[PDB]
């Protein structure tokens, strides 16, 4: 099966967000629906969960989201919304939509509770200043997560290293490398594509020689 | 609540051996009916958890029969008959028999031990687009290497700097069970043009002296 996250992304302390999940592969009128959420101080944590018409439509929440959280169906639509009211710092992670307890997982989608600023990346190319030849792109200065890269369209991937963003007082900052036979570059070109879905932005770097 | 504990944190095992993960729970959680609520999952680097086991020995929809689930009770134990390359990931153990609420455990970090491999080093200065905004940063790459224990060190002209470095690790890849580090040292453009020579060492078991790499702003 297959369950799709929609929304999400930078809230400032307080504010409220809708998170909406499309689900497809099975019957989602059928199934309990639950969203749990993941981050580093917390594990995996379950948040919400709601059933069937045939069970009053009842719903259970975690002890920390009650009150603040309303986890809602909609079987006309096959989608679970998760209004959360009052965001707190505490609440930043990654939620994922998932159907019964938990048989099924969607991609999941990353809610930043912050008050800073929606940034958009900078995108840098890296080439070289062997019968294997390394390039990079170089990714700094945006808000929040996340990004995500591709090379060539994700024509190339086989070769290709990404690594986690940390954050630091430039804001976030990842990079990329992909390593290509260097016979075919530059002749064979290579484009490093970088979306930051927060800033409704995509930036494509095609890395050409110094 | 619930208190799912996984042991151990982590776990190195070689391709064709086995591997046992350990998940207990505060309480008994075998219902009045049947056995447990115990479910297992498998998260890879980069993905979401995805169900492998459910009621402690049920395998999930296209699961191998290679992972099999024991225990009874409070202990449960997750198993892996030779193990592969795409079995890596965090294991995780959840329960739904006491709830609201339902609880997962710590997860369990699956390391496959492979041969030892030495970075691939790469520096690259920085581009133009930063330097027009007055920033420079020099990038290290250090790719396919194993076990993960590595030190990277920036010498700036002979001089060793520690402060404006970035450090990035990619989990373990399934393709060749190797670990690949990012090293980035941030300069302002006006002290990077005020040096000439820019040098990240790589110092890994593999090797008794540092894998150099290095480049002159002459270039």
């Amino acid at each position: 099966v297959n369950l799709e996250e929609s929304g999400g992304g930078l809230v400032q302390p307080g504010g409220s967000m809708k998170l909406s999940c499309v689900a497809s592969g099975f019957t989602f009128s059928n199934y309990w629906m639950n969203w749990v959420r993941q981050s580093p101080e917390k594990g995996l944590e379950w948040v919400a969960q709601i059933r069937l018409k045939s069970d009053n439509y009842a719903t259970h929440y975690a002890e920390s989201v009650k009150g603040r959280f309303t986890i809602s169906r909609d079987d006309s639509k096959s989608s679970v919304y998760l209004q959360m009211n009052n965001l707190r710092a505490e609440d930043t992670g990654i939620y994922y939509c998932t159907g019964g307890v938990f048989d099924y997982w969607g991609q999941g989608t990353t809610l930043t509770v912050s008050s800073s600023k929606t940034t958009p990346p900078s995108v840098y190319p890296l080439a070289p200043g062997n019968s294997m030849v390394t390039l990079g792109c170089l990714v700094k200065g945006y808000f929040p997560e996340p990004v995500t890269v591709t090379w060539n369209s994700g024509a190339l991937s086989s070769g290709v290293h990404t690594f986690p963003a940390v954050l630091q007082s430039d804001l976030y900052t990842l990079s990329s490398s992909v390593t290509v036979p260097s016979s075919t570059w530059p002749s064979q070109t290579v484009t490093c594509n970088v979306a930051h879905p927060a800033s409704s932005t995509k930036v494509d770097k095609k890395i050409v020689p110094r | 609540d619930v208190v799912m504990t996984q042991t151990p944190l982590s776990l190195p095992v070689s391709l064709g051996d086995q591997a046992s993960i350990s998940c207990r729970s505060s309480q008994s959680l075998v219902h009045s009916n049947g056995n447990t609520y115990l479910h297992w999952y498998l998260q890879k680097p980069g993905q979401s958890p995805k169900l492998l086991i459910y009621k402690v020995s049920n395998r999930f929809s296209g699961v191998p029969d290679r992972f099999s689930g024991s225990g009874s009770g409070t202990d449960f134990t997750l198993k892996i008959s030779r193990v592969e390359a795409e079995d890596l990931g965090v294991y995780f153990c959840s329960q739904s028999t006491h709830v609201p609420p339902w609880t997962f455990g710590g997860g369990t970090k699956l390391e496959i031990k492979r041969a030892d491999a030495a970075p691939t080093v790469s520096i690259f200065p920085p581009s133009s687009e930063q330097l027009t905004s007055g920033g420079a940063s020099v990038v290290c790459f250090l790719n396919n290497f194993y076990p993960k224990d590595i030190n990277v060190k920036w010498k700036i002209d002979g001089s060793e700097r520690q402060n404006g470095v970035l450090n990035s690790w990619t989990d373990q890849d399934s393709k060749d069970s190797t670990y690949s580090m990012s090293s980035t040292l941030t300069l302002t453009k006006d002290e990077y043009e005020r040096h000439n020579s820019y040098t990240c060492e790589a110092t890994h078991k593999t090797s008794t002296s540092p894998i150099v790499k290095s480049f002159n702003r002459n270039e």
